[PDB]
């Protein structure tokens, strides 16, 4: 110990500046710290979880506070489609007078930023109506962040810290998460919708003062205990209904209409309340599967032991997988990040196609910002899922306790998995690029008719299968005779078919050959990013080049210039290489989404359908064309409110290019340069009276890869966020 | 300082000791191989981690292994 | 002579001759059958 | 009026105190 | 008695960290001197990552395959 | 027709592209003399444009709203000339290339220096093997049934 | 049995005009090194720190900042010229520590008075998986 970092003696005894960097970069790697035990490991993780929850509650609390203080929420409720919501107020003493003038918008007294997170529509749809309601929620979350820190501190003293056996109680944890954390929370949310949100959506302001007096339904509760639940679905709202008023209001609380509210263009609030209630009670029954202290339930160990196919095509099946995952926190985090990244992308794909918050589909800047945000979030989460999968193989995988099960068999034929992932990436890359270049050459020579435009007929057939008419393939939901259509005409199909064939929303947009080419670029990005992460995770314990890689850990610089050269041979470097492909993949995904919508919102879908089939169209008719108002955020003749993006736009270009220095130039050059600088300081008068207490050295090789990747990613995200919002909000459509 | 280890697969060709630029390796008598000698790392406090010894080992797999550990003034190659 | 023929069999020279013959053939095919997005002979 | 007090308190005074205190702790010896 | 396989026979390399693991090579000399933990000398068709074509292995590290 | 497309012989945008392309070439033609070599070149390009558009419309190509031939690769028998038929032709050629190269590598694998015949091609051996790809789907299929295509235990 | 030669100060140093690659404050407060050799005549030799110096005839003493600089110069003294060499470490207290050649024999030549340090008696691939040393201060190669 003796000095920073107190958890690593070898870092503390470093005489150079490297002591500080590695002390920061390894603060949360509890397993590498000195004198760590399984108890201290789970306990520090437990308290870190509480601290995170406190962070999240405090963050949401602050968001409510500024919307209620400097925001537009009360004025925005009156005009949902004519009021620009306010994020907070701007107080920058570097502002010139015109900067104050151009940034004063949304109907405020001083300069303000226009919020683009969608919390206004979210809070209006759930029942919040006045700034006082937002102040109440902020105090509650500030108080919740307080008790989160309280519980985190509480379980760090003896007799409150639990044993590692308590953390390894998987059966009880799953039952409670499915029953309580998943189901009871969804059940209570359905309760909030049917008490406050739905009546709030009909003109009735239900709050804590009067929620005990009002009835959510005229004949409340009674039918629920009888079985005549259909009385809760009798009188929905008319298709000619105004959200904050009562003209067209009904009295139903649980419906299955299937479409959108025609005015708000968001999902039916009764449908959402019924949805949460149905999935909740489904989670409640499902949360009674595993065995606890009552003599009934399953042993997850025994279920895994019993799933072994005779004939031995999977060897010993899943035997030993229970303890393999229950003892490895990296395995559990890998599964958690994998599932979370999938449902994060699921949220992205559904919030733009099935908007659930009132008056959010018309806020085009908000829809673009939200989809881009979650897709990059999900991309990072997926890279982390595979990163911790490799970390599990190195730090926790016991080959003898996983003998001849499915997990060890993955390693047994690692070459087959990696080679075929390589073939699929090569196939997709060769052909997708080739077709794009072919069409580029055709349009260069002025012969558009010679392009190769393949019709995405399989996804078109699926859209017709959902009842879309634009392609006329006459399958179920699109054909009058299929039983899939007859069984649903009574319920969701009227509203569903009404919404899918509306040419304004984005519920299953019309797709053409341009969409076929972009989706194959997406397949290339997914396959190659998967290839990088899987090859690194399977070759993490060893390779023909370095058969003892597991002894060197997860993150090390290299193995030297011997044996031909072993640069970027660790699994950490595999992650580091895959993040570039993740950013490239999400870049393709979001370039696709933003261009299709920004042409749809402009009513010019033909420009996308005709220009997305060749890459010169992407450079010219998407990036170059939409950058106009952005780059003119400030010109030699003045500026407007888009200047903050024109600046951030260039800011992102700088950080990104700065990362190239850390990624192209490597260490030894900078070490010799620092040596020539240390001599300069020791031989300079006056200044040599100042002595450094940490020896200046060049950044570590792994540190350089990390710093270069962080600059690359920060520039990536900030450059695109600036262009996205400025090109969309500059038009607002 | 960096850790250096010698495994008994060593054939005793004395190549790791010749390539070492800070005199960390030694050749001690042994009875396992034909040259009657094996390598040892008694002065890893001077080891810089160049892995120039591993580049010269003819054994498959290596018989010298340099596991980069806690950095010191000597291991970082500082003249200042 | 035998050494000259052995030089002509080296990888770059064999590649150039092979790819030149291939390039000329595809050029004449697209010269007698230009454009063609499909296989029209069915 | 409150921004005229808290914006410098978090962009000037807070990083000043934070960077100075972290410097003393990082450079401290035992 | 000659310990180990005869010289020239094909051997399946069973050392997991070897460049020729699960592959096959040919025997050169079997050192009959005990206390030698790696007597079997094998020569290989293809060079490893160190441009080396011969290596020494133990008796339980080589399997005779025809 | 299929996927809402209209055949290019029926599409107006398809015929308007042919018109505008030919009229654009004619606009370049008025600048030069009727006996000029650029004139005969532009006239040949116009005739080549008419031939291209007519051939696309004659062989049943489907056109979108953009007046450009869209290809249908679902396997519909009305458009096998757009993918499946040229794809089978490709797979025949690709298998030929791979099978001949494989036959070459097998023939030289027992040489004293197999690397010698990989950087200096044995053209006589190559010329004798290039025509075995003509029957590659047969020779490969038999090697599949006899266990000669895949190396045992690798 | 071998007895290391003690470092004799006032030993002549090669002729050199001075360079910027010499000692720094590390030599004053941390440590520095000193290499000694005999040499037959006055010669020119490239300095591991800067340019060229004139190796004096008879005993020579040269103070450097790093150990690797000493062994590199010694190796060239043993290759280009045919000169034996020793070098030591000098702490700021004045203490001297003999380094190389340790036994008086060069390290590439086997010597019977040497003991094994860090010699594992198994194949390199016979190390254990990292999970078997988890929560311990051990490594799979220290054993
Ligand atoms: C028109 C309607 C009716 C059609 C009926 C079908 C007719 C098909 C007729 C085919 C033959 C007509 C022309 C023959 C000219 C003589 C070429 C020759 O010496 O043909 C024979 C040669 C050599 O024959 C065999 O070739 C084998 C291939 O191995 C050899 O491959 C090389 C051969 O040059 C090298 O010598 C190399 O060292 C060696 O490995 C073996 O040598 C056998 O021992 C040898 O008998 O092959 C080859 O060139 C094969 C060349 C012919 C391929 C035909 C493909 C048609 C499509
Ligand atoms: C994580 C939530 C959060 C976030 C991101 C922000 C962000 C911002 N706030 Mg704010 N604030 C918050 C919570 C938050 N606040 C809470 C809970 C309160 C009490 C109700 C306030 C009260 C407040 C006032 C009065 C003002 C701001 C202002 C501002 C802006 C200027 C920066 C500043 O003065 O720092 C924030 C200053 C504070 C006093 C907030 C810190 C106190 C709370 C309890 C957070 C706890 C801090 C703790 C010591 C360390 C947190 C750990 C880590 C998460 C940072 C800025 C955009 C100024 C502004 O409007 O700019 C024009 C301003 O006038 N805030
Ligand atoms: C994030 C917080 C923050 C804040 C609140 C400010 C605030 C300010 N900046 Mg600054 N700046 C910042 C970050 C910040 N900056 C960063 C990160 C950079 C690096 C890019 C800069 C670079 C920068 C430059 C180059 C300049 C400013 C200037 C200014 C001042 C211009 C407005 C003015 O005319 O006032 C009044 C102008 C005065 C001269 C009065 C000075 C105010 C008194 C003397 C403050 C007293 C200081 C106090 C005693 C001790 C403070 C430190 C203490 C907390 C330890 C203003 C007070 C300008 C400036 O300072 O003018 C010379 C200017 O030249 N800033
Ligand atoms: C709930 C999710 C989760 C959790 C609990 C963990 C937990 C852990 N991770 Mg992990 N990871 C995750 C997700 C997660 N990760 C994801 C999504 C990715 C993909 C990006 C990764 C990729 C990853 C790698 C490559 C590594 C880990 C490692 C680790 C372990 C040590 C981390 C550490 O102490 O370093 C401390 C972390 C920091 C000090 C963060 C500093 C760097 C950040 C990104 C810079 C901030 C960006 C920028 C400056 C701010 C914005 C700019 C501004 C201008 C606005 C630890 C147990 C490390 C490990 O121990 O391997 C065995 C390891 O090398 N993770
Ligand atoms: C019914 C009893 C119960 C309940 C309610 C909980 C609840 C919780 N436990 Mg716990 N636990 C229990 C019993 C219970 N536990 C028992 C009996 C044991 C002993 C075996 C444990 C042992 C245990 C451990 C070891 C840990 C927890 C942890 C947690 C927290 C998980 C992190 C989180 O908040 O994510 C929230 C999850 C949800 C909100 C539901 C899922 C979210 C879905 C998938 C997506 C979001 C839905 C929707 C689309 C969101 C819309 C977005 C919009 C609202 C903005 C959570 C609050 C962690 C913790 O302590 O953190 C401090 C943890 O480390 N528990
Ligand atoms: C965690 C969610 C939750 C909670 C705490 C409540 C709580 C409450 N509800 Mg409510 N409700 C909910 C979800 C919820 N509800 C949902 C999802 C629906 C849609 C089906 C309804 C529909 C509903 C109606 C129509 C009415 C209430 C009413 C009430 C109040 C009286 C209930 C009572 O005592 O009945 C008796 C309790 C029992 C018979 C024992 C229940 C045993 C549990 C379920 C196990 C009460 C404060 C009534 C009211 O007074 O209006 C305010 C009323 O009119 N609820
Ligand atoms: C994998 C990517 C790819 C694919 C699938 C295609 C496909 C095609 N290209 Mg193209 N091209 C590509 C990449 C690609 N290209 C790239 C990257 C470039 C830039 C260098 C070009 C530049 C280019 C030009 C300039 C032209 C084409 C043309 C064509 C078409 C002509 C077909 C033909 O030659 O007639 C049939 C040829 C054969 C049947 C030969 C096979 C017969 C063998 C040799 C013998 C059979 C023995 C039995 C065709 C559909 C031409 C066109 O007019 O488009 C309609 C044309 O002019 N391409
Ligand atoms: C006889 C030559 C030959 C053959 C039969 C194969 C066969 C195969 N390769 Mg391959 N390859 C070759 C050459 C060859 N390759 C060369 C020269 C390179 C270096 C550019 C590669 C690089 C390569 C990669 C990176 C991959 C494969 C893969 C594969 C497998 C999947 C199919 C594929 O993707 O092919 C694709 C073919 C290419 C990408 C390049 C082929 C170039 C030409 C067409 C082949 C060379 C012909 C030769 C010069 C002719 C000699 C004539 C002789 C008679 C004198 C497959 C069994 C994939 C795999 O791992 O399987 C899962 C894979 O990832 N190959
Ligand atoms: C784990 C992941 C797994 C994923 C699996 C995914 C599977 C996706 C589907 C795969 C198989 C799809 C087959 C689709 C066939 C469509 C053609 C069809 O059914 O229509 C029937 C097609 C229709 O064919 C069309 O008909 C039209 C007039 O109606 C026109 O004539 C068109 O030109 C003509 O193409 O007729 C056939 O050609 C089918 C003949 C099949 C004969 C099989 C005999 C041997 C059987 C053994
Ligand atoms: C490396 C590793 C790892 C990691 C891994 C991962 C990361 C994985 C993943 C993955 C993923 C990321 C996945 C995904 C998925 C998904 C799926 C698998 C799905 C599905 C489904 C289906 C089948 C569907 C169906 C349907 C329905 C239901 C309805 C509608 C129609 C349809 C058809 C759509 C671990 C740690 C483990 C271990 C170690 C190693
Ligand atoms: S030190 Fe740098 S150049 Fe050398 S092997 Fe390692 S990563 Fe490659
Ligand atoms: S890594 Fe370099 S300094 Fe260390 S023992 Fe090997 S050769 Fe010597
Ligand atoms: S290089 Fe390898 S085989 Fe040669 S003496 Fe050193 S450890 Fe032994």
């Amino acid at each position: 110990a003796l000095r920073f970092p107190r958890f690593s003696q070898g870092l503390a005894q470093d005489p150079t500046t490297r002591r500080i960097w590695f002390g920061i970069a390894t603060a949360h790697d509890f397993e590498s710290h000195d004198d760590i035990t399984e108890g201290r490991l789970y306990q520090n993780i437990f308290a870190s979880h509480f601290g995170q929850l406190a962070i999240i509650f405090l963050w949401t609390s602050g968001n409510l506070f500024h919307v209620a203080w400097q925001g537009n929420f009360e004025a925005w409720v009156q005009d949902p489609l004519h009021v620009r919501p306010i994020a907070h107020a701007i107080w920058d003493p570097h502002f010139g007078q015109p900067a104050v003038e151009a940034f004063t918008r949304g109907g405020a007294l001083g300069p303000v930023n226009i919020a683009y997170s969608g919390v206004y529509q979210w809070w209006y749809t759930i029942g919040l109506r006045t700034n006082e309601d937002l102040y109440t929620g902020a105090i509650f979350l500030l108080f919740l962040s307080f008790i989160s820190l309280l519980a985190g501190w509480l379980h760090l003293q003896p007799k409150w810290k639990p044993s590692v056996s308590w953390f390894k109680n998987a059966e009880s944890r799953l039952n409670h998460h499915l029953s309580g954390l998943f189901g009871v929370s969804s059940l209570a949310w359905a309760g909030h919708l049917v008490h406050v949100a739905i009546p709030g959506s009909r003109g009735e302001y239900v709050r804590w003062n009067n929620f005990l007096s009002v009835l959510p339904h005229p004949q409340g509760l009674g039918p629920l205990f009888t079985g005549q639940w259909n009385l809760y679905a009798q009188n929905p709202d008319s298709s000619n209904h105004l959200f904050s008023t009562s003209q067209g209001a009904g009295t139903a609380i649980l419906t299955l209409l299937g479409g959108f509210h025609p005015q708000t263009q968001s999902l039916w609030l009764t449908d959402m309340a019924h949805h949460h209630l149905a999935i909740a009670i489904l989670f409640l029954i499902g949360g009674h599967m595993y065995r606890t202290n009552f003599g009934i339930g399953h042993s997850i160990k025994y279920i895994l032991e019993a799933h072994i196919p005779p004939g031995g095509r999977l060897g010993r099946g899943h035997k030993g997988l229970y303890d393999t995952i229950n003892n490895s926190i990296h395995f559990q985090l890998g599964l958690a990040l994998a599932s979370l990244g999938v449902i994060t992308s699921l949220v992205a794909q559904h919030m733009y196609s099935l908007p659930a918050y009132a008056f959010i589909a018309q806020d085009f800047t908000t829809q673009a910002a939200l989809y881009t945000h979650h897709q990059y979030i999900a991309g990072f989460i997926m890279t982390g899922a595979f990163a911790h999968g490799a970390i599990f193989f190195i730090r926790d995988y016991n080959p003898e306790q996983n003998a001849d099960n499915v997990l060890a068999r993955m390693l047994e034929h690692k070459e087959a998995i990696i080679s075929h992932l390589s073939w699929a990436s090569l196939f997709l890359g060769f052909h997708t690029l080739g077709l794009y270049v072919h069409n580029d050459v055709m349009l260069a020579f002025g012969t558009p008719e010679k392009q190769i435009l393949i019709e995405p007929i399989f996804a078109q057939w699926i859209q017709s299968a959902h009842g879309k008419t634009s392609y006329g393939f006459d399958v179920l939901l699109s054909s009058t005779n299929s039983p899939a259509l007859n069984a649903g005409r009574s319920i969701w199909l009227p509203g569903w078919l009404n919404a899918i064939n509306e040419n304004s929303n984005s519920l299953f947009l019309t797709i053409g050959p341009g969409d076929f080419l972009v989706h194959h670029a997406i397949a290339l990005g997914l396959h190659t990013t998967t290839l990088i992460l899987v090859k690194g995770a399977l070759d993490a314990r060893g390779s023909k080049l370095m058969p003892d890689k597991k002894d060197f850990g997860y993150s090390f610089p290299c193995d030297g210039p011997g044996r031909g050269g072993t640069c970027d041979i660790s699994a950490w470097d595999a992650f580091y290489l895959a993040v570039f492909w993740m950013l490239n993949t999400i870049g393709w995904v979001t370039f696709y989404w933003h261009w299709k919508h920004i042409t749809l919102w402009q009513g010019n879908v033909s420009q996308f359908n005709e220009s997305s089939t060749y890459l010169m169209g992407w450079l010219r008719d998407y990036l170059w064309l939409n950058s106009s108002q952005l780059i003119n955020g400030y010109n030699p003749f003045g500026m407007n409110s888009l200047s903050v993006w024109a600046w951030m736009f260039l800011f992102g270009h700088l950080v990104w290019a700065t990362g190239f220095m850390f990624l192209i130039s490597w260490r030894g050059y900078w070490q010799e340069l620092i040596e020539t600088l240390a001599w300069a300081h020791e031989r300079t008068p006056l200044a040599n009276l100042i002595r450094w207490r940490d020896k200046p050295v060049a950044l570590s090789i792994v540190q350089a890869r990390l710093v270069g990747l962080v600059h690359f990613s920060v520039g990536y995200i900030f450059t695109y966020a600036a262009f996205l919002i400025a090109s969309t909000s500059g038009k607002f459509g | 300082s960096h850790s250096v280890k010698i495994y008994d697969t060593c054939i005793g060709c004395t190549q790791c000791v010749r390539a070492c630029p800070t005199d960390v390796l030694e050749m001690i008598p042994w009875g396992g191989c034909k040259a009657k000698q094996i390598a040892s790392a008694p002065r890893t406090e001077d080891c810089v981690g160049c892995k120039r010894c591993e580049s010269a080992c003819p054994t498959d797999f290596l018989s010298v292994r340099v596991y980069l550990w806690h950095e010191t003034t000597r291991s970082m190659g500082l003249a200042y | 002579m035998r050494d000259l023929k052995t030089y002509l069999s080296v990888a770059p020279v064999a590649s150039t001759l092979w790819f030149a013959a291939l390039a000329g053939l595809l050029i004449e095919i697209n010269r007698f059958f230009p454009d063609a997005l499909t296989f029209p002979f069915f | 009026n409150l921004p005229s007090l808290f914006v410098p308190l978090v962009g000037l005074l807070f990083p000043a105190v934070a960077m100075a205190s972290l410097f003393l702790h990082v450079e401290k010896r035992l | 008695p000659p310990i180990g396989p005869k010289r020239g026979a094909k051997v399946k390399i069973l050392r997991q960290e070897s460049y020729w693991y699960k592959g096959t090579g040919s025997v050169v000399a079997v050192d009959q001197d005990p206390n030698t933990r790696y007597p079997v000398v094998v020569r290989f068709n293809k060079v490893n990552y160190a441009n080396v074509s011969t290596n020494n292995y133990a008796l339980d590290e080589v399997e005779e395959v025809k | 027709d299929i996927a809402g497309l209209t055949p290019c012989k029926d599409s107006k945008q398809f015929a308007k592209r042919e018109k505008q392309s030919i009229k654009k070439l004619e606009s370049s033609l008025k600048l030069y003399a009727p006996d000029s070599a650029p004139a005969l070149a532009i006239n040949a390009t116009i005739e080549k444009t008419k031939r291209r558009f007519d051939n696309y419309g004659k062989q049943g190509l489907l056109c979108g709203a953009d007046g450009l031939p869209h290809l249908i690769v679902s396997g519909d028998q009305r458009h096998w000339g757009e993918f499946i038929t040229p794809g089978i032709l490709f797979l025949y050629i690709a298998g030929w290339i791979g099978w001949v190269g494989r036959s070459y590598l097998i023939a030289i694998r027992d040489d004293k220096k197999p690397t010698q015949k990989e950087i200096i091609i044995d053209v006589p051996l190559a010329t004798g093997l290039v025509f075995r790809g003509f029957s590659w789907p047969i020779a490969a299929y038999r090697e599949l049934l006899n266990g000669e295509l895949v190396a045992k235990d690798v | 049995g071998f007895t290391p030669p003690e470092l004799d100060p006032n030993t002549p140093s090669p002729i050199f005009g001075g360079s910027t690659g010499g000692l720094l404050r590390k030599a004053q407060v941390e440590e520095f090194y000193v290499i000694t050799w005999e040499s037959p005549k006055e010669q020119i030799f490239e300095m591991p720190t800067g340019g060229a110096a004139i190796m004096r005839e008879g005993p020579n003493l040269l103070k450097l900042a790093r150990k690797e600089q000493c062994l590199a110069l010694g190796t060239r003294l043993r290759s280009k010229y045919k000169i034996k060499y020793q070098f030591y470490r000098v702490f700021p207290s004045g203490e001297v520590q003999y380094l190389h050649p340790k036994d008086g024999v060069y390290p590439e030549k086997v010597n019977p008075g040497r003991q094994g340090v860090g010699v594992n008696f198994r194949s390199i691939g016979k190390n254990v998986s990292p999970i078997e040393v988890k929560f311990t201060g051990k490594q799979p190669y220290d054993l």
